[PDB]
């Protein structure tokens, strides 16, 4: 229902779909999951990114723009972000 | 083991300087105590965020909730985790 | 068993009003050097006589010199339980004096 | 149940063996450098602290070291305790070669 | 009173670095939106006209950053490196040798 | 990873190509800040002399001189190296 | 028809980045049918999804081991078209296809690749049957993803059929030839060796046989290196033409005890002998030295050669004589050249050999000395240096001064002895060609006492040196 | 747990002033300054 927007040309929003539904099945608690899109985004772009999982949290960050994607993965939800 | 303290349950050996915890861990219960209940979400974290910043060092960034996780590097020795009564809070400073 | 625990800001404070105050950016005479010392490290040790830690023991230290162009080193190693014993440090530098304080901590049991 | 004295023989131990030379030549070759003083002053706290573990001795210690580069700029070195009187103690040491002026402070404490 | 601010590294004698933060943060306050570029553009053009900062090895060099790391063969009498809070701009002023 | 770029320069070919090496084996030994601006300042210092200057980042901006033909500002993988020589 | 090159042992294909193997479609009959699809009516397999395009997508027809000899079908481009339980494919080169979800045997997906892709197996391929090994790879790029990869997704879950995720790059990919063109987004060596050979022969027709075959490749992977000789002697030289600054500079080197050589030899001249010395007599003077200092193993020698002994000898003796190397041997080679001694004349003209004591195989480094010099003139001399001889390592000295770094790198690098170097130097014999005599007609000394007017002395240096043409 | 003591003492060092090569300051030095 709600989709935070990044870049244009689906460079960064359409590959961060492709991962996150490797990653939610192949895992079962977070921390690997978390841990492996960060892992790959910090390799594929940039040198620091930030990620979250989960059913229920609230948030509030600072970031750079453009660089902020949320989406309602399945019954999860992530976060991410770069900064730094 | 969550050791107590006298805010509430809090991750130790602490990774986060005594005057900054003592700060977060009066701020929290407080801000919740005055004008403030759960029923709200977002403007709650907004104000810690604030107040952490015009105090303390600038860049914080704060995620609570009932469930989550995360990796995330931070600045050294600057990691707040703690529950309060079933419910998670976290925060951390980046440069 | 600890209640009543030592913290580093506390003493970071004290330090920090303490020298500040007394020091008043006053030069380095040889004559009054040494006795100059002797001085501030009592009334210090005035201060964290009411620095509200009962068992935790205060080995004092303070170092006081003029710097002339000129490279130091001074470093410190420990040996205590971290849950309990901890330190405290401070420095504090005008144009051409330096003096820093370093006050340990070993709650007795 | 120990000597100071013996403390400070143990600290001499320590510094002598590690850069002190009986030939007064190298102490010249190694003279103050901004380079190697980092290795110096961490291998020195560390070899002394190994000779203060082969003590068996159940007391309990703490350490600290100066290294100042000339003798024109002067320094005071003060003590001032809040221990007991029976056990409890505290040592010093000043130390010269030829160009590197070091020192030594200590403290012993019960338990 | 100084405005505040935080001494990462200095080495010429305090008035030196007085006049220079004064201009600092006033200049901050005057161009508070466009590039750093002009920062500097306007720091050195004062500084170079002052009859005052009389004798230099090189000549002026002035950076400005918020991330970034540095060697530097500066002149033994003069440098200075930093911040002015509200802002948190790390600026570092030498002549070169 | 990638080879280097410049994105801005005032060299010589043969002496482009120099800094091109000197960079990838800085990056490939040392992995920060100030240790890859002191070891590409102490090659170039070893190579040509007295009196290089360097600064490596990711943010910041400058006002210097140089010598006319010994100036360049290149990037690494997102790493804004600039070299100038007084 | 096909041209190439054959030297000895392989041959190059000048042109093979033409596909060997190339087709198109000229029947439109079949596709007509496929391309005019009307709307409003349905049939039921494939469905009734609307996609308007899906450009930039590729296709990949897998082949064997026919593709290994370089016979393989090339990839297309494509976009396709989505329905309930079909796919339309619209190749470029081959028209309207048809999908079904039946037709799949087996399924892979990665996530290693740039972008997403989708492996599967089926039984009857589109293209000739008896080429083709029956695997197909479909690539999804930009909106695809979202709106067609994913609904196969679905539909493959409510089937259960298994979808399987690869994790590795698949092997199909590294079978072939055209897949590693396109995962990716020799030659050098092969002129390298041609290159080389040439030089080879140049030396001697003869001699010219070192490897002269596929031995030279095994060069090419000789970057891993060791080598060291203990219970010797190692000697660090240095060149330079005449008034080049030589000897002062290896005073200033010796000077350098603070490595971890720690002990070193001078070698100490003066002018009297050095008017009478040649080439067979330095090697007894170095083993005098060697007898009277009694000198250990680790320490090592600084000896500056004069002008008029040439070096090649030297290195010939140091191989041929016994004891020399029974007892010797040379750890590096430095030179000199100076800016204001580069002229031999006023009209330009070298003086001898001052381009040929720097060749790449012979002296590792190569040092310039400059004095009150316009600092634009260096650098021209510096691109004129460069291009002279091809590869050398060039510092910068100022009136013979060093830099602490540079004396490390002189005095602790030993390579010469390395094998590398010892191939170089045999490929470089015809430039390295120095050519001076000894002897008393060529260089002489006169000893003299007695005080001198200066202004005399430049009679001398205007009429001698402006009559000397 | 009434454990009053006192102590005290002094280091120093001893005190000379040559002033005849004395006085340099390496005049191109470097440092490596970050952020
Ligand atoms: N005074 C002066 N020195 C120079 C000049 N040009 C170069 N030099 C320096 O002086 C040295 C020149 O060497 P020479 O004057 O030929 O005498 P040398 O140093 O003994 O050289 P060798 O005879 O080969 O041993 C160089 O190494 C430079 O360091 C010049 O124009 N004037």
């Amino acid at each position: 229902i709600d989709m935070p927007e990044n870049s244009e040309m689906k460079s960064m929003k359409n590959d961060a779909f492709s991962q996150a539904k490797f990653a939610v099945e192949n895992y079962k608690f977070e921390n690997k999951i978390s841990s492996h899109i960060k892992k790959f985004f910090d390799e594929k772009y940039g040198p620091n990114w930030h990620c979250v999982v989960g059913k229920h949290f609230n948030a509030y960050v600072s970031y750079d723009s453009k660089n902020f994607i949320f989406f309602y993965e399945g019954q999860l939800a992530i976060l991410l972000y770069r900064k730094g | 083991q969550y050791k107590t303290f006298m805010g509430a349950r809090v991750l130790w050996p602490p990774e986060c300087a005594d005057d900054i915890l003592e700060g977060a861990i009066r701020e929290t219960q407080d801000a919740l105590k005055k004008f403030e209940i759960a029923r709200e979400g977002q403007k709650i974290a907004e104000h810690l965020k604030k107040y952490m910043d015009d105090h303390f060092d600038p860049y914080w960034h704060v995620f609570f909730g009932k469930n989550f996780g995360c990796q995330a590097v931070h600045n050294k020795n600057r990691f707040i985790y703690f529950y309060i009564e079933k419910t998670a809070f976290l925060m951390y400073q980046t440069q | 068993y600890i209640k009543n625990r030592f913290y580093p800001s506390k003493i970071q404070k004290i330090i920090k009003e303490l020298f500040e105050d007394r020091l008043k950016g006053v030069e380095y005479d040889p004559n009054n050097a040494n006795q100059l010392s002797e001085r501030l490290v009592l009334e210090l040790r005035e201060k964290i006589k009411r620095g509200k830690v009962p068992r935790y023991k205060i080995g004092v230290q303070v170092v006081f010199g003029e710097i002339k162009g000129q490279g130091l080193r001074i470093a410190s190693k420990c040996l205590w339980d971290v849950q309990n014993d901890n330190y405290a440090s401070y420095t504090y530098t005008s144009e051409k004096v330096y003096c820093t304080g370093i006050v340990f901590g070993c709650y007795f049991e | 149940e120990y000597i100071s004295e013996e403390v400070q023989k143990a600290i001499d131990d320590s510094v002598k063996q590690v850069f002190g030379i009986k030939d007064d030549s190298s102490q010249v070759t190694i003279t103050y450098n901004k380079d190697k003083v980092n290795l110096w002053t961490q291998q020195i706290i560390d070899y002394t602290i190994r000779g203060l573990n082969k003590l068996g001795k159940h007391f309990k210690y703490c350490v600290t070291a100066i290294l100042q580069q000339t003798n024109h700029a002067g320094i005071s070195v003060q003590i001032t305790a809040y221990q007991d009187t029976n056990t409890d103690g505290s040592l010093i040491q000043c130390y010269e070669i030829n160009d590197i002026y070091a020192i030594v402070s200590v403290f012993a404490m019960a338990v | 009173p100084l405005p505040p601010h935080i001494i990462r590294f200095n080495d010429m004698a305090q008035h030196l670095l007085k006049k220079v933060i004064r201009q600092a943060d006033v200049l901050i306050k005057e161009n508070p939106q466009g590039l750093e570029k002009d920062i500097a553009l306007n720091l050195v053009k004062f500084v170079k006209s002052q009859p005052e900062f009389k004798i230099g090895d090189g000549e002026w060099q002035c950076i400005i950053g918020k991330n970034f790391g540095c060697s530097l063969t500066f002149d033994a009498n003069v440098l200075a490196f930093f911040d002015l809070l509200p802002s948190r701009k790390s600026i570092l002023l030498f002549k070169s040798g | 990873n990638h080879e280097p770029e410049v994105k801005a320069t005032d060299m010589e070919e043969d002496m482009i190509k120099r800094v091109k090496e000197i960079a990838i084996n800085a990056v490939k030994e040392y992995k920060q800040e100030k240790q890859i601006a002191h070891y590409i300042k102490y090659e170039f210092d070893k190579i040509d002399g007295y009196g290089w200057n360097c600064i490596v980042g990711r943010n910041f901006g400058s006002h210097i001189i140089h010598q006319t033909k010994k100036y360049i500002f290149f990037k690494i993988n997102e790493l804004c190296l600039l070299l100038w020589k007084a | 028809a096909e041209s190439f090159i054959l030297q000895e042992g392989c041959y190059l294909l000048l042109t093979k980045e033409i596909p060997y193997f190339d087709l198109w479609n000229c029947q439109n009959d079949y596709s007509e049918k496929i391309e005019k699809m009307k709307k409003r009516i349905l049939w039921e397999p494939l469905g009734k999804q609307i996609s308007d395009e899906l450009p930039k997508n590729r296709i990949f027809v897998q082949t064997g081991r026919k593709s290994n000899y370089g016979f393989d079908i090339p990839i297309m481009q494509a976009s396709y078209y989505m329905h309930e339980l079909g796919l339309r494919i619209e190749t470029q080169r081959l028209g309207w296809f048809i999908l079904f979800f039946k037709e799949m045997k087996e399924i892979q997906i990665t996530q290693k690749m740039n972008h997403t892709w989708l492996i599967f197996k089926v039984d009857s391929n589109i293209t000739f049957n008896s080429i083709s090994k029956d695997t197909i790879a479909l690539e999804f790029t930009g909106d695809a993803l979202e709106q067609s990869f994913f609904k196969i997704k679905n539909y493959f879950e409510e089937n259960q059929i298994k979808y399987e995720y690869q994790v590795d790059i698949p092997a199909i990919f590294q079978e072939s030839q055209i897949a590693k063109k396109q995962i990716l987004n020799n030659e050098q060596f092969f002129i390298s060796y041609i290159e080389s050979k040439q030089l080879m022969i140049l030396n001697q027709m003869k001699d010219l046989k070192l490897s002269a075959y596929k031995n030279l490749y095994e060069q090419m992977q000789i970057s891993q290196a060791i080598t060291p000789v203990e219970n010797h002697i190692g000697v660090i030289l240095v060149n330079g033409s005449y008034c080049s600054g030589k000897r002062k500079f290896a005073e200033n080197l010796i000077r350098f005890g603070s490595d971890n050589n720690l002990r070193l030899h001078l070698y100490k001249f003066d002018l009297n002998e050095m008017s009478e010395l040649t080439e067979k007599s330095y090697l007894s003077g170095l083993l005098k030295f060697a007898s009277e200092k009694k000198i250990q193993n680790t320490d090592v020698i600084v000896a500056s050669v004069p002008h008029f002994i040439n070096t090649k000898i030297l290195i010939d003796y140091f191989s041929k004589s016994e004891k020399i190397s029974n007892a010797f041997y040379i750890r590096t080679i430095a030179t000199k050249i100076n800016i204001n001694n580069i002229y031999s004349n006023f009209n330009k003209n070298p003086v001898n050999n001052v381009f040929t004591y720097g060749v790449e195989g012979y002296s590792q480094f190569l040092l310039l000395d400059t004095y009150n010099n316009y600092d634009a003139d260096v650098n021209a001399l510096n691109k004129t240096l460069s291009g002279v001889l091809p590869g050398a390592k060039i510092y910068k000295i100022m009136n013979n001064i060093l830099n602490p770094a540079l004396a490390k790198d002189i005095l602790t690098s030993i390579t010469f002895i390395s094998e590398q170097n010892n191939l170089n130097r045999l490929k470089y014999s015809v430039q390295y060609d120095l050519l001076t005599s000894n002897g008393p007609s060529s260089v002489v000394f006169i000893p003299f006492k007695l005080p001198i007017l200066r202004e005399k002395i430049r009679d001398l240096i205007y009429k001698k040196i402006l009559q000397n043409g | 747990i009434n454990f009053q003591d006192t102590e005290t003492r002094y280091g120093g060092i001893q005190n000379q002033v040559v002033n005849i090569n004395q006085y340099v300051q390496r005049n191109p030095n470097f440092i490596d300054l970050d952020n």
